[PDB]
RNA sequence: UGGAAUGCGAGUGCCUAGUGGGCCACUUUUGGUAAGCAGAACUGGCGCUGCGGGAUGAACCGAACGCCGGGUUAAGGCGCC
RNA sequence: GGCUAAAUACCGGCACGAGACCGAUAGUCAACAAGUACCGUAAGGGAAAGUUGAAAAGAACUUUGAAGAGAGAGUUCAAGAGGGCGUGAAACCGUUAAGAGGUAAACGGGUGGGGUCCGCGCAGUCCGCCCGGAGGAUUCAACCCGGCGGCGCGGUCCGGC
């Protein structure tokens, strides 16, 4: 595994990545550019608003046909959308990265999204049936994502309503563990 | 049925054999062929018939 | 701009033998020096002919050499031909000749030598006749070739005795129409 | 250049522009100079010019 | 003869190097490593060769004896000169001029001997 | 006294590709009301050819072209562009 | 009416040998579960598709996640070789860095500015002879001995081929 960039101080950084993820590449490249440079607590808070349609992801490069909204004015841009799957996929990668920071004994409340890159993955093939007995591609556009988090001097403790939540138990995880045991 | 084979006149073939043998008695030509004959006593190098056995 | 045509600037003529023979080129080196460093035009003419192609160096028959070397005033001169001296069986008696040639056929050597004659090589002629003195330069017939039968006016034109190109020769091969008045016409 | 002018200019040896030659005058040559009249400037040179 | 043998090797020889618009000859007794009729060390009856001694002291002068042209073993006479720089050249100059042994190689031999001797000095 | 001037080295032989739609201008010229029309003679052009001028332009005017420095010109120009 | 071996032919078959042939879009359609998959009612039509590593040593174990996926750890010379894995181009794309941006971009000539690096620059060459100061010697010429070599019209020496 090689990342496009290298951490400046590897002892103060945590990595995360994912490949062949079935979330639109175009929506996700825009979503990642929004959180570039964000503090992790701010970044996590932001992506949850995007799911609730309380903050938009400005569509700056892949904006052909994208509509206008009042929340894109926050970014000095007229076009914005709320890609829910892109936000949710990045919330999982951030959660994985934050756990990686803990495994390395890093102050998770000081992490900043320093590098984040969305790459096109190999495209998955389906087909759609067209008029006059013709068949055309129906292609998914998955992506690879990689993010590096670094420590900075600004500290944001985690929200109170978030640290008080129960460690959710998954029955299906218990079943498999019992079967292995 | 490409024409793989060439007829060469007999007289010209024998000429070539004569020129190759004449050029084999000259140290310069044998040297220029890369042969290490800097110490062979003589050219042409004739050795008694015992070796045939 | 200068008003001149350039189609004739480059003269077509040999400056060296197309042949890669190393003995021919050693003679050309020899006669390059002689032609340059002597005022003899015989040296220049010989040098030129060493470049000439095979068909520009026709063979000289033994009979023709004797005929040209028998003319008055040519006694005790060296016959010089840049080419091959072939033999002529049609000759009965060969006199004593002194010849210089590039090649002499095996049977022409025995006949010339048996009569007391001498056969030189062009490197020996230079030592004997550096300027070409006392020589008789001789050439074989240049139009003595089957090709020159076919050149000239096309065979189907009036008073054109050119030889046509026919695969076979006989009554059935280009003799009917155009070659007799009975079939169309003749000319 | 017309074929007649072109031939007369080569005979005078004026094959290039601003080329100069001396010509000794007589009925044969004065009539040649008339043919190339549009293509030449000519006159009588004095000793210093020569 | 030399001229006949040059015509066979002038462009076909295992010693011929044609590279970078340059032509060289790597045979022994070639005082300039030059693919040339004059400096070819094989085709002439008499040749001069200058080489460094097996130990890095002095030069070895090679001259081709007259008699055994077809006998490579006895053809060449080797002489080792390990004198001072000026003395070495003087011997080489005399071995050529006084004997009239290829007088046209005199300076080529003398220039080669200087280059070999200069090479044998300590490297700075 | 190689018998006008001028200029110029010539002669000769084989093998031979492409081409065989052309078109334009001065002068001359047929048909047509005429045509940026159709058809001819002569030369020269474009085609195959850039370059300076004609703002622009196949052909007009000047002039034909290796890569450069200096100088001078042609046809054209010199209010500003 | 009739028979008859041999010398001759042989892109099928069995078994071999070789090559100035091709080298995975080539060479047979077929280097591989190819006359296979698949298409057509049928006669017929008919592909794509080779490569981890020397050796599976094919990544135990910890941790986040429902999982796919990750972060550590480990094997290996190398996973910067991780099971459609040798190398890994271009087009196309992500990000980073630098520069710039109203006559679409691109382009020829001439400079200028800025970077990337290179000279592995920064008191600037080397060589011969001669003059002079200081030194140090496997110390010079000339003669003697020995070896080798070139040439000799040795005006015409002997012997050899
Ligand atoms: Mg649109
Ligand atoms: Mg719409
Ligand atoms: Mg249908
Ligand atoms: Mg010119
Ligand atoms: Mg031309
Ligand atoms: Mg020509
Ligand atoms: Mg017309
Ligand atoms: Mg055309
Ligand atoms: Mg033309
Ligand atoms: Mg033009
Ligand atoms: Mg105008
Ligand atoms: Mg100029
Ligand atoms: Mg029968
Ligand atoms: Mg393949
Ligand atoms: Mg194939
Ligand atoms: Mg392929
Ligand atoms: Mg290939
Ligand atoms: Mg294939
Ligand atoms: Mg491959
Ligand atoms: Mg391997
Ligand atoms: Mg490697
Ligand atoms: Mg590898
Ligand atoms: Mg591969
Ligand atoms: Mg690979
Ligand atoms: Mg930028």
């Amino acid at each position: 595994v090689r990342y496009s960039l290298d951490p400046e101080n590897p002892t103060k950084s945590c990595k995360s990545r994912g490949s062949n993820l079935r979330v639109h590449f175009k929506n996700t490249r825009e979503t990642a550019q929004a959180i570039k440079g964000m503090h992790i607590r701010k970044a996590t808070k932001y992506l949850k608003d995007v799911t609730l349609k309380k903050q938009c992801v400005p569509f700056r490069r892949y904006n052909g046909g994208v509509g206008r909204c009042a929340q894109a004015k926050q970014w000095g841009w007229t076009q914005g959308r709320w890609p829910k799957k892109s936000a949710e996929f990045l919330l999982h990668m951030l959660k994985n990265a934050e756990s990686n920071a803990e495994l390395k004994g890093l102050d998770v409340d000081s992490l900043v999204i320093e590098h984040i890159q969305v790459n096109k993955a190999p495209k998955m093939r389906r087909r759609t049936y067209r008029a006059h007995g013709r068949i055309n591609p129906y292609m998914s556009s998955p992506c690879h994502i990689e993010m590096i988090l670094t420590e900075k001097e600004q500290i944001v403790p985690k929200p109170e309503e978030e640290v008080a939540q129960k460690k959710k138990i998954s029955q299906k995880k218990l079943k498999k563990q019992k079967l292995m045991a | 049925w490409r024409r793989w084979h060439r007829r060469v006149n007999t007289t010209q073939k024998r000429y070539a054999i004569c020129s190759a043998l004449a050029a084999s008695a000259l140290p310069a030509l044998v040297m220029s062929k890369g042969h290490r004959i800097e110490e062979v006593p003589e050219l042409p190098l004739v050795v008694e018939d015992k070796v045939e056995g | 701009g200068v008003d001149i045509r350039h189609n004739k600037d480059r003269k077509v003529r040999r400056k060296e033998p197309k042949s890669q023979d190393i003995y021919l080129r050693l003679l050309v080196k020899l006669y390059r020096f002689l032609a340059r460093r002597t005022n003899s035009t015989f040296n220049q003419v010989v040098l030129k002919r060493l470049f000439m192609s095979r068909t520009n160096r026709p063979p000289l028959s033994l009979s023709r050499m004797i005929r040209k070397m028998k003319l008055p005033g040519r006694e005790n001169k060296t016959a010089v031909v840049v080419g091959t001296v072939t033999d002529d069986v049609r000759v009965q008696e060969v006199p004593k000749l002194k010849v210089c040639a590039l090649r002499v056929t095996s049977r022409a050597r025995s006949r010339i030598l048996k009569a007391g004659g001498k056969i030189l090589t062009f490197d020996q002629l230079a030592l004997d006749s550096p300027k070409g003195r006392g020589t008789v330069l001789l050439s074989g017939p240049r139009k003595g070739r089957e090709v020159y039968r076919h050149f000239g006016k096309a065979p189907g034109t009036p008073h054109s005795h050119t030889k046509p190109y026919v695969r076979s020769k006989g009554r059935k091969f280009e003799r009917a129409r155009g070659r007799r008045a009975s079939r169309g016409y003749k000319n | 250049v017309s074929p007649k002018v072109r031939k007369v200019l080569q005979l005078l040896r004026l094959r290039q522009i601003f080329n100069g030659t001396f010509v000794k005058l007589n009925k044969a040559s004065i009539n040649m100079l008339r043919i190339v009249e549009p293509y030449i400037a000519w006159g009588y040179p004095n000793l210093k010019s020569v | 003869s030399a001229h006949l043998q040059w015509m066979v090797v002038r462009n076909c020889s295992s010693f011929l190097i044609k590279r970078n618009k340059q032509t060289y000859s790597t045979e022994p007794n070639n005082l300039k490593a030059r693919n040339s009729f004059r400096y070819n060390g094989l085709i002439h009856r008499k040749t001069v060769g200058v080489e460094p001694a097996a130990d890095g002291k002095g030069v070895v002068v090679v001259m081709k004896r007259r008699s055994g042209q077809r006998k490579p073993a006895t053809s060449y006479v080797r002489t080792t000169i390990n004198k001072n720089a000026r003395a070495t050249l003087s011997s080489i100059r005399h071995m050529i001029r006084k004997n009239k042994y290829h007088p046209d190689l005199r300076m080529a031999a003398i220039r080669r001997a200087s280059a070999i001797l200069r090479s044998q000095k300590p490297v700075m």
